[PDB]
């Protein structure tokens, strides 16, 4: 059994793009706290994340938040294979949508409320195809990375160039991932 | 930097900075350098240095970055490596990534 493929467990870090690796996980694959991980689940889907050294997590499965574990396709006890890409580099441009049910309601400049504060400073590993969660305003809304410049994924650092716009959709598309 | 000069830049920063293998005593330990010149990483490092050594290894390992201000983080709890002097061993910047930002 090679020790590169492991278990879906809870999140105990509430963040979006990350994972909680252990330490013993950490000496037995070298990787670090900064460390942007490829996580590739079932469905053929992958996804972007950074590995934190997390005490409860038990070296034989990882700690993800639900929207990672949603973008996987992937439940809480399925396996998935983490193995990691540090090819990828600084984004170009980034290009999410807001879903349609999740801002029902209200308008404006989504990108300085809930964009804005959301990748700054932070350098994000996101992926194409990945749909994120940002809470504010009294609200959760749910983005979709419909594209990005440098191939299928990318990091958001200060300098990157986020484009939102403002027609919304169905979530039919979701179903089509799970079907 | 020309494509020639960058695996010359990475040739003294790889050899120019102490590497004792008696001193893993207190801890072999690995940096991996996130600057901004594009997305760029280089590993490396010994047991008990410092943060001012990782800056040292930026400037030896890229001419344009010496002139240059910047600064040294971890991400996600989002800590400013201040106190340049500080050693890896009080920072917890053990094994860990260490991006830069101008």
């Amino acid at each position: 059994k090679k020790d590169n493929m492991l278990l879906v467990d809870d999140a105990i870090n509430d963040d979006n793009s990350v994972i909680a690796i252990n330490s013993n996980t950490m000496d037995k694959l070298e990787l670090f706290r900064g460390d942007t991980v490829l996580v590739k689940g079932k469905k053929r889907k992958d996804t972007v994340l950074i590995v934190l050294i997390d005490d409860e997590l038990e070296d034989g499965a990882c700690r993800i938040n639900r929207v990672v574990r949603n973008n996987l396709r992937i439940r809480l006890g399925d396996l998935v294979t983490i193995h990691p890409c540090p090819d990828i580099k600084y984004a170009t441009r980034i290009s999410v949508l807001p879903i349609a049910d999740t801002i029902e309601g209200i308008t404006g400049n989504l990108f300085d409320v809930f964009l804005k504060p959301y990748f700054v400073e932070a350098y994000r590993p996101v992926r194409k195809g990945d749909h994120f969660v940002v809470r504010g305003g009294m609200r959760q809304v749910e983005f979709k990375v419909v594209d990005v410049e440098p191939e299928e994924y990318a990091v958001v650092a200060q300098d990157t160039i986020i484009h939102w716009e403002g027609e919304p959709i169905n979530r039919e598309d979701e179903e089509n991932n799970m079907n | 930097s020309s494509p020639a000069e960058v695996p010359k830049n990475e040739t003294p920063a790889a050899q120019e900075q102490p590497m004792p293998d008696n001193e893993p005593k207190q801890g072999d330990t690995s940096i991996q350098i996130r600057y901004a010149n594009g997305k760029r990483e280089v590993l490396h490092c010994n047991s008990t240095d410092t943060v001012k050594f990782l800056y040292e290894h930026v400037t030896s390992n890229a001419n344009t970055d010496p002139s240059r201000n910047f600064t040294l983080n971890y991400a996600f709890p989002i800590k400013p490596i201040s106190n340049d002097e500080t050693t890896l061993k009080d920072a917890d910047l053990l094994n860990s990534v260490v991006v830069q930002r101008w």
